[PDB]
């Protein structure tokens, strides 16, 4: 469970939470299911969120590519 | 007897009625008219896309009106020299003038007298200027009607639309399924044909075509048949009344048709009915309420003396009957419905040709009453980011809302996936004030929309929609569509499966039912494994956030009266 | 003899056959269609770019078929003076009817009814309305059919595509590589050609070409024969049929082409087939499914009562065969292949030219059954920036024709994208690039494929054991494979030219053969390898896989039981 921090902005609002990643099977992190998972627990019913949901996805991609 | 009748004319009963009436006291009884100081209408205007039978639909009122029926051809008129084509039309006119009462079509006006820009030369204004004249002279002539083709009422000369020049328009428009149909039977009434062809199914197949494209469909099928009879033999009768023209030939068109009205925009009565979306009863009532009760009582609106809403916005998840809410309450009402996609929205968008949007309107105007449905609203705000919320194409679109008669009877129904991003000047009253959560479909609407999708496919008897419906809690109407037509996937893939089987085995041994002709239980099983909720909870939560927050200020419930 | 028949017309036999269907019966049996009742073609447009050979297909068809056929040449009415043009006109539309049945044929229409803004005098208004006046006319004329050229479809007077007008149409486009075969065969009967000369070779090695082109082509090499041996050396033929062109004339003609249809969207059956890419057997299926079911067995779809698919959206690592896969398909059913790049789409997006969005797809319909494809569908949304949203102006014209697109026609749109995420959404909505296949790296037995697909034209040693090459060659994309390719086989040209540099100067040294490679050996291979790259890291693999594994986790609300 590798933990990088990540920061969540929108509506105003910033929370910036850590993100464990499952690297190493068949149970390895998805980004488009951690990110949703992090979208809805701080952001729940939030209207545009997918777009910050891409945001997410590319950061954790980035953070992941070593 | 060939001369044309009503009977010929078809895909234009509402506009033939309409020119009938304008048209039939003026002719059928002129000295009346004459004796009455009442204006009668002078010029009239149909306009539609080419090859609708406009022309046809000029001689055949002539004909069973018995008025003198002149033609003026614009491409004859200006392929004559200069001092010519004034003649002619001078002509045209005096002859009308001494054979009254008559009906003097001019076919392609356009040509004659396009959009004054498109007038170069100086003998082209000189013949426009002459026609304007004539017709300003159309007053002591005996009710001489005037009536003129075009494709568009942009593509004249403005100056010819003033009053006493055309100023009754008729928009012939594209025939819609039953218009399709009565162009069908009327073209294919001498042709023999088999009891294999169904008028109606290609009716509902040929979309797009306008009654020219119908007739040279007709005459495809017709040639097709007599092709495949050719090789087998002025011309024997017996045989071309055996001759018969069947489904197959008439499919075979269909594929090789080129329509030529795919662009305009459909104006028809949607077949669509609040079976095919159950459920939802108070958007039903509110639909009714708003549509309904003004066009079918406005004695009472008169009497209470309130204004009729000019529109609502309908918000919810994607893909969950908004449109099919629209064309429903189109249909209770029978009034045409116009959908704007969010594409063209965009395109005006996109090139600046918010213009447009009157001419939108415009139609919308002309088939009263109307539902103009517009199905994302938040396409352009989208587009931006979703600056200021407001944008050229919707304050074009807030400008005809607002110079838009309210007697009418043309209802603006906007729909929305992100109402928070829809410019707010569109929800102030005079506007699409109301706003009507269009949530995901309960369970008797689900097995309601699981019905109408699975209306035109053999379905066995074993499936229990009902249970279907129970176990796909959450799914849309665009998910149960979506089960249901890999449902029929499977179904096909296993025939033609046991087709090709059955086939490599007649190969392998030279020496029937259908394998699979219901779609069977079975194959639903296996479409539910590729079957998802495209709206997640949290979709439906933010949705449902919205509604509460804007249900919440309407408070002051607990209101008294001493 | 000397006249024009369908054996002289090649290139163009679709084209050929629809005409023949539409003209035969009005022309072979005048009376009969009379009392038929029933309306024949009036109008029938040919367009395609010039050199095609048009006005050899209507005079084909008029010597065929024994209409007298009329010549109206566009440029020939508007020479003369004011007036005049429009007698000829009446003149010749009159000798038509007078020798009925008849074909006229208008080439160069839009020389006499270019669009309305183009046209400015009035005289060329004038004879515009009066050919559509004899147009209209031509009802009271009988069997006579109206035949025109034109570049395209937009290049006239939309007055004259109206009803009793050139409403029939026919692209005839240009030639593909065996219309093109078909063309030189035509083109060589007289040539002497000696044995070297493989026709079909060239045929594949003209692309771009037109037929007026390939005629060209042709005479070019006839004359660089005649210049051999005039140079060797009212004229004895025994030499002319002695004198023979060979591979080495074609070869140069073909360095001195300049081909007049470089440009020209290439619409054509795709040689490529499934084993020129093997492996993804499930994306083989499924394309099978969305396209060769619909066209094959349009009954099946009727008795079910489903729309075919409109279209599907490949995504997944670049250059791993989508665009292999595209042509498969369409190879498969036997259905053109248009394919818009990216280059293309970014082309419309900066000059504002959306509109010829709508072309692309008129000419696709126009080629049904036909598989749209277009190569990079995110190409506009990496342009701009991978603040708005993912709306933009070409992609909205391509939902807007998707949508507005009649189902009937068998043309199915492929979209293929590097980033599936970055997309529109829009486009991936119902009734439209619905489904979604993911084309991952090849495997094993489709890079075992590929290597041999693309050695295919390569004298390769048998030496060489493909299947360890693609064995410890994973992660590597077609594209990588390829490249392997093309660096053995440029390594074995270098040691070729390096052997017999060596031998010649050898020659000069040693005044005083065999190849020295004549095929591609092992160690050309290994060095190669030796220059691999592969082009596409864990990573991106990773973010493909796992956006697959995203859209089939969510698709679960399996375990249904129905009773």
């Amino acid at each position: 469970p590798e933990a990088f921090p990540i920061t969540l902005e929108w509506g105003g609002r910033v929370v910036r939470e850590t993100v464990y990643w499952f690297q190493y099977s068949s149970l390895n992190s998805n980004v488009y299911d951690v990110a949703m998972k992090l979208v809805t627990k701080h952001f729940p019913g939030e209207f545009g969120s997918e777009i910050l949901v891409q945001k997410v996805v590319h950061t954790i991609l980035h953070q992941t590519a070593k | 007897l060939n001369e044309v009748g009503y009977d010929d004319i078809g895909g234009c009963r509402k506009q033939l009625a309409q020119i009938k009436e304008m048209v039939e006291l003026p002719l059928r009884h002129p000295a009346l008219f004459k004796a009455i100081g009442v204006k009668p209408p002078r010029g009239i205007l149909l306009y539609g896309p080419p090859g609708t039978g406009k022309t046809l639909i000029a001689r055949a009122v002539a004909n069973e009106t018995g008025a003198f029926f002149f033609l003026i051809n614009g491409p004859e008129i200006m392929s004559k020299l200069a001092g010519e084509s004034e003649s002619n039309l001078r002509k045209a006119f005096e002859e009308a003038e001494k054979n009254a009462p008559a009906i003097i079509f001019i076919d392609e006006l356009d040509a004659i007298a396009p959009k004054r820009e498109k007038t170069h030369g100086e003998v082209e204004r000189r013949i426009v200027s002459q026609l304007l004249t004539l017709m300003d002279g159309l007053k002591q002539r005996a009710h001489v009607i005037v009536m003129a083709a075009t494709n568009r009422p942009n593509s004249i000369d403005p100056a010819l639309r003033r009053f006493g020049r055309f100023d009754r328009e008729v928009d012939i428009g594209i025939p819609d399924a039953t218009g399709r149909l009565e162009i069908l039977q009327i073209h294919t009434k001498n042709m023999k044909l088999a009891d294999d062809v169904d008028l109606e199914q290609v009716a509902n197949e040929t979309h797009g075509h306008v009654g020219a494209d119908l007739a040279a469909l007709c005459s495809e099928a017709a040639l097709q048949a007599i092709r495949k009879k050719m090789d087998l033999i002025t011309i024997d009768a017996e045989v071309m009344n055996s001759l018969a023209v069947t489904m197959d030939d008439f499919r075979w068109a269909l594929s090789q048709s080129n329509p030529s009205a795919l662009r305009e925009t459909v104006v028809e009565v949607p077949q669509v009915t609040w079976e095919d979306i159950g459920g939802l009863e108070d958007v039903k009532r509110e639909l009714q309420e708003l549509v309904q009760y003004p066009v079918e009582h406005p004695d009472k609106f008169l009497k209470f003396g309130m204004t009729p809403s000019k529109g609502v916005l309908f918000y919810g998840p994607p893909g969950c009957g908004k449109t099919l809410l629209a064309k429903a309450i189109a249909n209770e009402c029978q009034a045409n419905f116009i959908s704007i996609k969010g594409p063209e929205l965009l395109t005006m968008w996109f090139g600046e040709s918010e213009a447009n949007v009157r001419e939108i309107f415009d139609k919308a105007r002309q088939a009263a009453p109307c539902v103009l449905f517009f199905d994302e609203l938040d396409s352009i705000a989208k587009a931006r980011g979703g600056g200021g919320a407001a944008d050229r194409v919707i304050n074009q679109i807030l400008t005809e809302m607002d110079g838009m008669s309210t007697k009418k009877n043309v209802f603006i129904i906007g729909a929305t996936n992100r109402p928070d991003i829809i410019d707010p000047a569109i929800l102030r009253p005079g506007r699409l004030d109301q706003l009507i959560y269009i949530p995901l479909p309960d369970e008797k609407s689900r097995v309601a929309i699981l019905k109408a999708n699975l209306r035109k496919s053999p379905v066995a008897k074993d499936v229990d929609l009902e249970f279907l419906a129970k176990m796909t809690n959450g799914f849309s109407g665009a998910d149960l569509t979506e089960i249901c037509q890999r449902a029929c996937k499977l179904a096909i893939r296993e025939s033609i499966e046991s087709e090709i089987r059955r086939e490599r085995e007649r190969q392998t041994n030279p020496s029937e039912d259908d394998p699979v002709p219901e779609i069977r239980r079975d194959h639903f099983e296996e479409a539910m494994r590729f079957a998802r909720r495209s709206v997640s909870d949290n979709d439906i939560r933010k949705y449902e956030m919205f509604a509460q927050t804007l249900q919440q200020s309407r408070g002051f419930g607990s209101f008294r009266f001493p």
